[PDB]
């Protein structure tokens, strides 16, 4: 749904990775789910090398999205507050 | 002309590309290569002149005798044989036997230049976290450094990297005492 | 490739030379040079007396190991230097900056290694110079100071403050404040 | 309305710096077509050179060097000099998928 | 500020 | 014109690599005539179209431009094809040959081996930063105010905090959760509250890579007494300020 | 020299005491 | 070979000079320098080769500039006033000043200002021991300090040093005279 | 009629500094840009950054970091890492009513 | 870099006759 929609509004036409990026979502699904049959302790040990890669890891993304997102949030609101004072 | 200029830049780039770098210099598939890519040049016919094939032989060995590997590729490769004129002759008789003694003392003495700078540079940056106005910041950088070599080295112990790092973690626990003292006398 | 051995074979250049080293090595414009050549040198001859008094003033006053014990070639170069950044400035600071820059670069203090032993001699560059490389100078002067010490060492009632090395004209002088004790150091 | 101007200009800044990052691939290729005339002037029969003539044959060589995928070149090189199916064996070999991502099943073998 | 700066000591120089 | 040339190629063939050789360095053989030559000529050139311009430049933009996959495949994709056209074009090769394409993709698994992998590194480079520098925001707005530095929950919120960032996975690496660990209790040092948070979090426990120990003894027992110390100066000196300021007020 | 020495043994006494009290306090 | 011993002998005076650092008033002559069979003979040349390299290595070091500057004047306290470090700085100075004196010949300052900056950080660092090692280059000092502490143009200065090139001999024995009647009338 | 001119250079005067507070959440916008400019340009990797890449990552960091709700962000942050109905829990223990005023039945209990 | 340059060898004069 919001990927096609996503894809007609960024570009007009000639995007040929449609059914490779619905492709790649289920390759990124997969890998996902191998990562977490990994326990914490050698998920940890994973990234510590270059092994995890760290955009894979979905715990560590997933924390990352919502503290950006809330950091973001705070800055929005920060400049609100410097204007109410 | 054109074809021969083309071959000629194209057998240096691959030549110098494989030969300039120490890290392939190093391995003994290097020794394999640079025989069988200078039979393969002769043989299929790029490498066009027997003189452009010594041109470019004599340049390889010069590029290799300056880098770290390649004493140790100099010690592979010399006892490979080669056709250049009608007769066969390893690289060692090929290039003159005195020339041969050159390009190994100048390739002993690049290879230890090389450690020698290696060497510098990471007591160079020992001593600079060891000189930071904050000793804090000194065991910061410490054990960055320790990271950087359990990285690289985790299974090995007692090597000299490893023995300066421990010598600054000490100083840097003197630096600690030091800095109490000073902050306690300021208060 | 070697200024100072160009400099000795052709003393009636020396001004030429300095102009050289200064629009080459230091910053100046040639413009400036040049149009200060053409302006004002006028002066001549019935001030150059004292010019030459206060050349030998200047001297005398100089309290500096180059110019108070400035060998005898070098004299000449070196009147020849300030008497020309004096024309040309006017200035005599800048013409006793230059002379003593010339100096500097020419010749090398030999100094007694104590609290004061200070100034054993200054003798010209080039002749402690081995071979016709310029920078060599530097392993005539090992040899030199490796005489002194072991002169010194050799007979202990001189001490640091007894020996005097001077240069005549083709040789190095290294003694001790009596007669007893010299050793001729030729090129 | 002074912020819009120095706004502006500041947002031109950085469109400058896009410049400059489009500067050095856009002399990195200046280099190596003036890196061809080199090779197409210089004469390289008689292998009897100058020095002149071997310093541009060297410069050239190296500005026709890729630096970034220099090792790459060295092992390529070697692969070829020594000695479909291939390039799937060797991707196995990096433990790496067909869309290249890499193939966390192979690499997490040992801890399933 | 509520940073409070540290006191500057004198160092001496040290090598590994 | 190919045509004949392959006949000429045809009829040189007939001669054996030695004699070929010998041809050619005398004037009797010309180069381009020589078929086994000339097409290890068109290899390399092409090896080398594809490699040095194309991959050299797609890896300096990649360590620094490329937001996603998609912008450096189709980046690729043209610089492919116009630095294949312009090299060949440079040299006597025209871009249509069959030896000058399989040279161009001679090693192309490879060359995608590398770039993607790289472009795979420069986002988790990207990622690293991004999660280390959100770590970084999140404890400076505690640890950095003397207020939040006094509650009794800040020292169980730090070890918490610290425990969730290596389970979950951000404050990445054990190493750079030491360095947020030091430079979280130099910051509680210098902010006049640095005294209690440090006495609260002294014996809370942090797992890293060698073992679980407590934060006083994965901090220097001098350098811990280095930190009360500094706290304890910055705690007065901090009291000494306010009450500067009423005293001039 | 003799300025710095004395300086230094002051300094040195002073500072042990201090970092003793302030151990103390801790 | 000399590259292995120099390695070493440039380490041993690094420790000695750490130790006259630290307040171990020890000496700084290469012949008391210890020989561990692998270090060499200590010819002279090697004291100003530490001194260069150190140097180098304290402007190469991660630390804070103002702390580059603090060890340098460190390096320089500690030295027989013969020694390499002080001939290192005062080489500085006087290429500062050369560059100062250049800028008045040619009438504008030059861009970069290399021996400029590095004299001024070094100068920044501690004023008083610079001005006291290197007492001849006061108005080069005084011209920094006019320079930078106060706002006062470089151009102006130079302008004004440009114009006032007119020794005239006698105009030096009336500012002697008015100089010595402005102490004694100071009060 | 040299009054209006005055008047409206007067009326430019007031806009301009409504331009000003404008410039400064301009600045403080440019600022955030740069530190992200910051964030990209250094390595943070290795474990051995140089000396101003940790100026560099902790000025970006001060960047991002909001100075005036710095307070409820650190509390935010705490209550995160402790521990509808949650909402409308904290709006009765700040006393709010729904629309976010002040709820004085709440604050007056003892009259 | 990589490559260490050669140190200096004393030039001499000579002729092939």
């Amino acid at each position: 749904l919001l990927d096609t929609i996503g894809r007609f509004a960024k570009a007009g036409a000639d995007m040929y990775t449609a059914k490779e990026q619905r492709a790649r979502d289920l390759a990124d699904e997969r890998s996902n789910e191998i990562i977490r049959k990994l326990t914490p302790e050698q998920r940890r040990e994973a990234l510590n090398n270059g092994t995890l890669l760290y955009q894979d890891d979905p715990y560590a993304m997933e924390a990352l999205r919502v503290k950006t997102g809330r950091n973001a949030a705070y800055l929005v609101d920060d400049d609100v507050m410097q204007k109410i004072k | 002309q054109q074809a021969q200029k083309g071959a000629i830049m194209n057998s240096r780039v691959e030549l110098n590309g494989v030969l300039q770098d120490p890290d392939m210099l190093r391995r003994p598939d290097s020794a394999d290569f640079f025989e069988k890519y200078i039979d393969n040049g002769l043989v299929t016919g790029a490498i066009p002149s027997d003189a452009q094939a010594t041109q470019l032989i004599s340049q390889a060995f010069s590029d290799a005798s300056s880098r770290a590997g390649g004493a140790d590729f100099l010690m592979r490769v010399g006892d490979k044989k080669v056709t250049l004129n009608g007769a066969t002759t390893t690289y060692r008789e090929l290039i003159g036997e005195e020339q041969w003694n050159a390009l190994m003392v100048t390739a002993q003495r690049s290879q230890f230049e090389t450690d020698a700078k290696l060497n510098e540079q990471y007591r160079l940056k020992i001593n600079s976290a060891l000189n930071q106005e904050d000793p804090r910041t000194a065991w910061e950088m410490l054990q960055g450094i320790k990271a950087e070599l359990d990285k690289v080295q985790p299974d090995e112990q007692m090597t000299p990297q490893r023995e300066w790092l421990i010598s600054a973690q000490e100083q840097v626990q003197n630096q600690m005492n030091a800095w109490t003292k000073a902050q306690a006398k300021a208060l | 490739a070697d200024p100072q051995l160009i400099a000795a074979l052709y003393p009636d250049q020396a001004e030429l030379f300095l102009t050289m080293d200064m629009m080459d090595k230091q910053g100046i414009d040639p413009q400036v040079i040049l149009d200060a050549d053409r302006l004002t040198v006028k002066r001549s001859k019935e001030q150059r007396f004292e010019d030459d008094k206060a050349f030998e003033s200047a001297l005398n006053a100089s309290k500096a190991p180059e110019i108070a014990r400035m060998p005898a070639s070098l004299r000449e170069s070196a009147r020849k230097i300030y008497d020309s950044v004096k024309y040309r400035s006017g200035n005599e600071s800048m013409a006793m900056e230059q002379m003593t820059k010339f100096l500097k670069e020419s010749t090398y203090t030999f100094t007694g290694d104590d609290v004061d032993g200070d100034t054993v001699g200054v003798i010209p560059k080039n002749m402690m110079q081995v071979n016709s490389d310029p920078k060599s100078w530097e392993q005539g002067r090992d040899i030199l100071e490796e005489a002194r010490k072991g002169i010194i060492a050799s007979n202990p009632w001189i001490t640091n403050k007894q020996l005097t090395m001077y240069s005549q004209g083709d040789s190095i002088y290294l003694m001790d404040t009596t007669g007893q004790v010299r050793v001729r150091y030729d090129k | 309305a002074a912020a819009i101007p120095i706004a502006i200009s500041g947002a031109q800044a950085i469109s400058g710096q896009n410049a400059q990052a489009k500067m050095i691939a856009a002399q990195t290729a200046a280099g190596r077509r003036q890196a061809m005339e080199i090779m197409r002037q210089t004469n390289i029969q008689n292998a009897d050179l100058s020095l002149q003539a071997r310093s541009k044959l060297e410069e050239a060589s190296a500005e026709l060097t890729s630096q970034n995928m220099q090792k790459v070149q060295a092992i390529g090189s070697i692969r070829a000099a020594i000695g479909v199916t291939e390039g799937q064996f060797i991707r196995e070999a990096n433990m790496v998928t067909e869309n290249y991502r890499r193939d966390y099943q192979a690499i997490f073998a040992q801890q399933l | 500020f509520g940073g409070s700066s540290d006191e500057t000591d004198t160092e001496g120089t040290e090598v590994s | 014109r190919d045509l004949a040339d392959e006949r000429s190629n045809e009829i040189i063939r007939k001669l054996t690599p030695e004699q070929r050789r010998e041809a050619l360095n005398n004037g009797t053989l010309l180069y381009q005539d020589d078929p086994y030559a000339m097409e290890a000529l068109r290899v390399k050139t092409g090896r080398n179209a594809a490699y040095l311009v194309d991959d050299d430049v797609m890896q300096k933009i990649k360590e620094g431009v490329f937001r996603t996959r998609e912008e450096m495949e189709e980046y690729r994709h043209s610089r492919l094809q116009e630095g294949a056209k312009v090299y060949a074009e440079q040299f006597g090769i025209d871009p249509e040959d069959v030896d000058y394409q399989r040279g161009f993709n001679g090693d192309i698994t490879e060359r995608n081996i590398s770039l993607y992998g790289a472009h795979d590194n420069f986002l988790s480079q990207q990622a690293q930063k991004g999660a280390i520098m959100n770590s970084r925001v999140e404890l400076n707005g505690v640890l950095q105010d003397p207020d939040m530095l006094r509650r009794p929950d800040s020292a169980d919120f730090f070890e918490k905090y610290i425990d969730n960032g290596l389970v979950t996975g951000a404050i990445p690496s054990d190493a750079q959760a030491t360095q947020l660990i030091s430079q979280a209790f130099s910051d509680a040092s210098s902010r006049a509250g640095g005294a209690d948070f440090l006495m609260r979090v002294g014996d809370k426990k942090v797992t890293l890579n060698g073992a679980t120990t407590t934060y006083r003894e994965l901090i220097g027992e001098e350098q811990w007494n280095a930190l009360m110390v500094t706290a304890q100066r910055s705690q007065f000196e901090t009291d000494a300020k306010l009450n500067e300021q009423y005293r001039l007020k | 020299e003799l300025l710095s020495k004395v300086w230094s043994e002051n300094q040195k006494k002073l500072e042990e005491k201090a970092r003793e009290k302030a151990l103390a306090d801790v | 070979d000399d590259s292995m011993k120099s390695m070493n002998k440039l380490d041993v005076i690094d420790k000695q000079f750490q130790k006259r650092i630290n307040g171990e008033w020890v000496s700084t002559d290469f012949k008391d320098m210890p020989v561990n069979e692998n270090t060499g003979e200590f010819k002279h040349s090697d004291m100003v080769n530490y001194a260069n390299k150190k140097l180098a290595e304290i402007d190469s070091m991660d630390i804070p500039d103002g702390a580059k500057d603090a060890m340098k004047l460190k390096y320089l306290q500690a030295d027989s006033k013969d020694g390499a470090f002080r001939t290192a700085i005062g080489t500085m100075v006087t290429d500062a000043g050369q560059e100062w004196s250049a800028a008045v010949i040619n009438g504008k300052l030059p861009e970069r200002t290399p021996a400029m900056d590095a004299l001024r950080r070094i100068r920044n660092a501690d004023p008083q021991l610079i001005a006291a090692l290197y007492p001849d280059q006061a108005e080069l000092f005084l011209t920094m300090d006019m320079m930078d502490k106060q706002g006062i143009d470089p151009q102006v200065i130079l302008d004004a040093d440009r114009l006032t090139v007119k020794r005239s001999k006698e105009q030096r024995f009336e500012d002697d005279k008015a100089f010595e009647s402005a102490l004694n009338a100071s009060k």
